[PDB]
RNA sequence: AUUUUGGGCAACAGCAGGUCUGUGAUGCUCCUCAAUGUUCUGGGCGACACGCGCACUACAAUGUCAGUGAGAACAAGAGUCCGAGCGGCACUUCACAAUGUCGCUCCCGCUUGAUCAAAAGAGCGGGGAAACCACGGAAUCACGUAGACCCACUUGGGACCGAGUAUUGCAAUUAUUGGUCGCGCAACGAGGAAUGUCUCGUAGGCGCAGCUCAUCAAACUGUGCCGAUUACGUCCCUGCC
């Protein structure tokens, strides 16, 4: 942190390399891990470090608007997928 | 007849002395042409008083509350006026204000 | 004779004050100074202006005109009073100030010193404690 | 602010309790209650 | 029978009423306004920029339920919450000029109507016009039955 | 979020206008930089250029800096508003400004000498270094443990 | 279903506590006006190396932002009193001023409809007496749904503050308060040795009444909304009979 102090007596946690960005691997690799898994999650594509769970869970509703994963509840946001078929 | 509605509206102290007010009163109006729906009672107001006690320069600086409720009850008439005020002469008590009121 | 004092007070210079109502002087200053005068009416000061008017007259080339005492504490420095000297009541003093020009359009409150100074200080005569017996 | 109150039962600013149109000290008040007609409450 | 505004999802509908209101161009903003704070107690205010028509929609929302709701009843429905610093959690303030805006719209739009010249009440065309456009958003979902039943 | 592999539009951490701007941001604070004091995104001049989360700070088009370098400055010509305008009756002009940069700082210099020169216990309240009210002001000042101290001995 | 509920009440001695800061309860004991009376004025108690005591808030996705939600507790408010405002009258008065009277509106408290504004703010007409009738058929806080932040001080955070407008007050000038827009990356990433309280729609959070109140509380005293471990023992500890 730029923050002198800002951290505890205990805790610690190390860094992700999911982000903003916009790059080949990533987008090409969204294409090929939003299959991937039986079932597809924001939080998985956040976990495989490259994108995070928020916009790539973007990634996936619009993978999902191309039915590349299942969009589950009935709705939106607590929405998850599984794989397409 | 032409009826006047007769709102007698009684708050009170307490809720005691009304009553007995309320009652007597509309006895002897009514008996007879005293023509009365029954007695609509508005919410009991409450007047809250905490005070600090002591004067606990030391000792415990605790505080002590007094209350009042006020007590409210309505009946209404559709009687005569002239027999209203001529059951109207009852001197009465304090702790029961009674109001008459001639809306319709 | 005397010398300068080159001030721009919202754009204006002491000329500028000059040709104006201290209401309109007022306009170039902030909600409440100006609210202040709205309240108000007339000054305040009848006989005030005046000792400070006279004083006003009295300079010379050197040296000074007296100093006029006042509790005060809310004056608007206006150059029709400037060269004057004042005498701010604070209980302790009646504090002295010659209003020259750069000074002016200021209110008194932002010279009118309201206290002594704690902020953990040092005795100045015979000290010790805090006066509270 | 602390200047204008000056306690109906005892010209006081401090010592009365500022409540409903009364201006009484404390006291004056913890003696009143009973021909007014509060109650303890709690 | 069906679906009127008091059966309907504003979530889908307001995002449309909104749209009935863009969509066709019928009323926008007001010349003195296009800016706008989320109202006195915030800076970083409307990302939906279409907040006007919203507005409208609420408005509207609220006039036909409440039929008769002032000024002030407007600055109520505003609501909000503020932490104002190393201070009180306590409740937030409803910006009128906009409020009073909004009043001035709809009523231009002819979807409300100063009931008594006062508090709004409803035009009867707003409310068909409404239940219409309920039907219409409500069958083809992004959720789950029944476009194929 | 887009499928977009983009290199030159993930972008990046660049002074312009004399002001910093990040990376990333959802647009706003990178433009809110650079301080010394309201230097002047106003969110709203920046916002009403045409910027926003379409492109964030990280996308960091020069165009961009372009039509933003030119609405600051005249704030009011682009209408957007004067009615605040961080600084808006000098006293030099006297009026408005949406003031911009060192020329703050410059402003900052020669502003807080007078206003504070004056003097009175309220000026110098602010001034020596305290907050400019708490009653009891001695507890303000936490872990900052020096306000500066002062003794003419 | 248990000394059922929360209280209120509550023995007897006892504690130079505290009680000169109520007291128009006061000993003894001081000044009494070239008084420390009283008014008036003006100041102060609010002054920042620091040591604390409470509180409050942040540090944050468990969040922040933009918006969207058909969520009510509990409980306020219109004093009297024949130059306030207004008005009429009276008389003075070449004209003013004047004075005086009378009357209203009463030195007119809450306040609603709503226009014109960035905005707060300015307002004819209305309405309501503590009024369950106007400010109360709306409108209570954290809910729940759609959108920025692909979790990094992001700016979490706003201490910090700068012009700028509105309001309080005789007076703020020891910024009365608001407002506004900029504006911050202060400390602060949840805090050591220590440590405080607590066992049922409740802890607890979360918010709101109500008054202090010219003007101003994180206080005060309530109201709500939301919403739970094991403890239920043990008597150790630590303490009372």
């Amino acid at each position: 942190k730029k923050a002198a102090k800002k951290w505890s007596k205990g805790r610690t946690r190390e860094a992700l390399q999911n982000a903003v960005m916009f790059d080949k691997e990533t987008m090409d690799k969204l294409m090929k891990e939003v299959p991937k898994y039986k079932v597809i999650t924001p939080s998985i594509i956040s976990d495989r470090l490259k994108i995070s769970v928020a916009l790539a869970g973007k990634g996936l509703q619009h993978l999902c608007r191309q039915g590349l994963i299942r969009l589950v509840s009935c709705s939106s946001k607590f929405r998850v997928y599984t794989r397409a078929a | 007849q032409e009826t006047q509605r007769v709102l007698v509206k009684m708050t009170s102290r307490n809720a005691k002395a009304v009553e007995n007010v309320m009652t007597e009163l509309l006895l002897h109006a009514r008996n007879e042409k005293v023509v009365l729906r029954g007695p609509v009672r508005l919410p009991t107001r409450t007047l809250k008083v905490t005070t600090r006690k002591t004067p606990c320069g030391n000792g415990t600086n605790t505080w002590d509350t007094y209350e009042l409720k006020i007590y409210k009850r309505l009946v209404e008439l559709r009687a005569p006026t002239e027999l209203v005020k001529k059951i109207t002469s009852f001197p009465i008590d304090a702790g029961v204000d009674v109001a008459i009121t001639i809306p319709h | 004779e005397r010398t300068f004092h080159k001030f721009t007070y919202r754009g204006h210079e002491i000329d500028p004050l000059l040709a104006l109502t201290e209401e309109e002087f007022k306009a170039l200053v902030h909600a409440r100074a100006r609210r202040r005068m709205n309240r108000h009416a007339d000054r305040r000061a009848p006989v005030l202006l005046k000792r400070l008017r006279e004083a006003k007259k009295n300079v010379k080339a050197g040296e000074k005109p007296k100093a006029v005492k006042t509790h005060l504490r809310d004056v608007v420095i206006t150059p029709e009073m400037v060269g004057s000297v004042v005498g701010i009541y604070n209980g302790r003093q009646f504090n002295a100030v010659e209003i020259k020009g750069e000074m002016i359009g200021h209110y008194l409150g932002e010279f009118s010193l309201t206290y002594k100074p704690v902020a953990h200080g040092r005795p100045g005569f015979g000290a010790t404690h805090s006066s509270r017996f | 602010g602390k200047g204008s109150r000056h306690c109906v039962i005892c010209s006081n600013q401090k010592a009365v309790i500022r409540k409903y149109e009364l201006n009484v000290c404390r006291q004056c008040f913890r003696e009143n209650a009973a021909n007014i007609g509060f109650s303890k409450l709690r | 029978k069906g679906a009127t505004l008091r059966d309907v999802h504003p979530w889908r509908w307001v995002k449309i009423c909104s749209q009935h209101f863009k969509q066709e161009g019928k009323m926008m903003v007001p010349n003195c306004a296009e800016i706008v704070k989320t109202s006195h107690g915030r800076e970083r205010a409307p990302q939906n920029p279409d907040w006007y028509y919203i507005r409208c929609a609420a408005v509207l929302r609220a006039v036909y339920l409440r039929p008769g709701v002032g000024y002030g009843g407007l600055s109520k429905r505003f609501s909000s919450k503020k932490n104002r610093g190393s201070r009180p959690e306590i409740t937030t303030r409803a910006s009128k000029g906009l409020l009073h805006w909004c009043c001035k719209s709809l009523t231009k739009l002819e979807l409300l109507e100063k009931c008594k010249g006062a508090g709004h009440r409803v035009t009867k065309l707003g409310r068909k016009v409404a239940d219409t456009i309920a039907f219409k958003i409500a069958l083809r979902k992004m959720g789950a039955e029944t476009k194929a039943k | 979020m887009s499928l977009t592999l983009q290199s030159e539009s993930f972008q990046h951490i660049v002074r312009l206008l004399n002001t910093n701007v990040e990376g990333k941001r959802k647009v706003p604070f990178a433009l809110r930089m650079v301080k010394g004091i309201g230097i002047r995104f106003a969110y709203m001049v920046c916002k009403k250029a045409g910027v926003d989360v379409e492109r964030r700070a990280g996308t960091l088009s020069p165009e961009e800096l372009e039509k933003i370098s030119e609405v600051i400055a005249d704030p009011a010509k682009f209408k957007i508003p004067e009615w605040f305008l961080n600084r808006q009756r000098d006293p030099k002009t006297g009026k408005t400004e949406h003031l911009t940069s060192s020329m703050v700082d410059t402003r900052l210099r020669e502003d807080l000498e007078r206003l504070r020169k004056i003097r009175a216990h309220r000026g110098v309240r602010h001034a020596y270094g305290l907050r400019v009210r708490g009653q009891h002001t001695c507890t303000s000042g936490r872990r900052g443990k020096t306000v500066g101290v002062s003794r003419t001995k």
